[PDB]
């Protein structure tokens, strides 16, 4: 997507900072809490019936850490995520069956998830910016859809 | 919030509709299908083809169940208390698809309804498909 | 956008047909029906308080035919709306403050508008290119916005 | 709807937010206006520069009827109806934009309430936001 040179600047620097497998566990898992529906692809995973058993279940929390080592690695193409996520785009279209809809309740729990993680160095600005790159994954997920 | 006006409006409406509303059903999944291609991702069961049973079926179920919101008006959420059930444990879609297939009808009743489909008839209509996607989207959380 | 051929002939084929004109009106009379709130930028044009009042409003009725007009004209461009409407995009921000997504609500009473006049000849097929056509042009229209 | 252990979530992280509500509504605004600047639309009248003083007072007047509906769960309908009038009849704020300073309060609050912002928390307050975003979109057709 097009951010600013002070844009992308801000995204990078806070990423340095996160533990990709500590905020992909929370996001998933809070994905799952405030959004219940979103538990329609996940019932392999075992016990779903409580924000604890989420939060504090496995599967939950591997899946997490490979969604967010995708997008972390995303992180690096932000000229060029159509083609970074193009065959993701793909497979979640039509072998996951994924409705491209959970893309964008995924990317408002990360923000909501950097904030409580960062507090208030995640300024109005640095928001913004992620943002922008939420919304760019979501649409470059969506992307291939048919 | 439904007025004495829309109840009318949507009565007679759907009246007209008649005995084509699992016909009607059909074609606005069809038409929901093609336009908002996300939405086949809750039926990868399904042949989606066009003049697919499966569809045609689906359809009747669906027209069936708004025949039924018709008649009751007044306590939608009894009678769509089921299949709010279904869609909130079950089925999971969603609420923003619902938006999506209220649309299609509109879009199939217009193409039916040369006659009937006037402005505020249309008004009511998209307020009364509104009220039954509230309901059907109630017990999610 | 991205049309198919068979696509860019069923909605060239239809708009031959399209009194501008009448449709216009119509479309945005209709809008100010269904979704009131959409009255707010419209407070000069006279009394829009109730159906018949809207439909006849002879305001509605030209100014309906300028937007759909416009539109006439960004059918002859296709393949970059975005440079046809960034004018015009500018405007509806810095001076008129219109939200973008009342470009969306037209679009999709616009839809509904050709269903009712074309009947059943406006097909499951027709309905899904007219879609992006205006999906394309909202989008072309919010492009300036910030 | 909101179950009661919703009620007895929102009511406990907004008694945190206790008397910074103010300033809390005002940094929602701000993030509102920067992450999407489509809803800037509807403030062309005010100076939005950050720390106006339109902008803080509006973003106590945000805050403090929200402080009014945790009052009120059980009757925000009832609680509200001054400014659901005042939202269908008069400022007109097309209803896509009530979730998205929900989204921004939402991240307020995580951001300044590390302890309280559980997971049930969230998802209990993003449901109360849903609410008052519905009963003030009530009215409106
Ligand atoms: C930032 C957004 C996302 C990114 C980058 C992403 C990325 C991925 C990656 C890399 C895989 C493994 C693919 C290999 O199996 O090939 C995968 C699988 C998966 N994702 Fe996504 N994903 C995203 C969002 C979602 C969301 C929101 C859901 C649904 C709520 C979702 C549902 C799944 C499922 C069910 C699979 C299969 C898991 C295996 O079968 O265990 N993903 N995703
Ligand atoms: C007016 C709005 C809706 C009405 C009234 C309604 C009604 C129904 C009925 C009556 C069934 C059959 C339940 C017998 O199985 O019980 C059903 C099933 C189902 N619905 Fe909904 N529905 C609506 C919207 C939606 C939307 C928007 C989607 C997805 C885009 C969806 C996806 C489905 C699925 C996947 C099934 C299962 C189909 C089986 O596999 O056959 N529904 N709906
Ligand atoms: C299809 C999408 C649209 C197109 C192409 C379009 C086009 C135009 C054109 C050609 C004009 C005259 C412009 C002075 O002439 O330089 C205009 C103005 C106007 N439009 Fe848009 N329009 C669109 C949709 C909408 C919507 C949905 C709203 C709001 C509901 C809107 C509200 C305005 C208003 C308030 C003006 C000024 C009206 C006279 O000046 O009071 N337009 N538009
Ligand atoms: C959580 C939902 C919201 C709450 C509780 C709420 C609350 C309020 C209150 C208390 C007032 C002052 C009314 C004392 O004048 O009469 C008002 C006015 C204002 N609202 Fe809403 N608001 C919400 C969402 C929205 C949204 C989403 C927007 C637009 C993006 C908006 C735009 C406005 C504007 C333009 C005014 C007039 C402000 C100036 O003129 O003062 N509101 N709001």
């Amino acid at each position: 997507v097009h951010l600013t040179p002070e844009e992308k600047s801000a995204v990078t620097a806070l990423w340095g900072k996160v533990n990709v497998d500590e905020v992909g566990g929370e996001a998933l898992g809070r994905l799952l809490v405030v959004y219940p529906w979103t538990q329609r692809f996940f019932e392999s995973f075992g016990d779903l019936s409580t924000p604890d058993a989420v939060m504090g279940n496995p599967k939950v929390k591997a899946h997490g850490k490979k969604v967010l080592g995708a997008f972390s690695d995303g992180l690096a193409h932000l000229d060029n995520l159509k083609g970074t996520f193009a065959t993701l785009s793909e497979l979640h279209c039509d072998k996951l069956h994924v409705d491209p809809e959970n893309f964008r309740l995924l990317g408002n729990v990360l923000v909501c998830v950097l904030a409580h993680h960062f507090g208030k160095e995640f300024t109005p600005p640095v928001q913004a910016a992620y943002q922008k790159v939420v919304a760019g994954v979501a649409n470059a997920l969506a992307h291939k859809y048919h | 919030v439904l007025s004495p006006a829309d109840k009318t409006n949507v009565k007679a409406a759907w009246g007209k509709v008649g005995a084509h509303a699992g016909e009607y059903g059909a074609e606005a999944l069809e038409r929901m299908f093609l336009s908002f291609p996300t939405t086949k991702t809750y039926f990868p069961h399904f042949d989606l083809s066009h003049g697919s049973a499966q569809v045609k079926g689906h359809g009747k179920k669906v027209a069936d169940a708004l025949t039924n919101a018709v008649a009751h008006v007044d306590d939608m959420p009894n009678a769509l208390s089921a299949l709010s059930d279904l869609h909130a444990h079950k089925l999971r879609v969603d609420p923003v698809n619902f938006k999506l297939l209220s649309h299609c009808l509109l879009v199939t009743l217009a193409a039916h309804l040369p006659a009937e489909f006037t402005p505020a008839v249309h008004a009511s209509l998209d307020k009364f498909l509104a009220s039954v996607s509230t309901v059907l989207t109630s017990k999610y959380r």
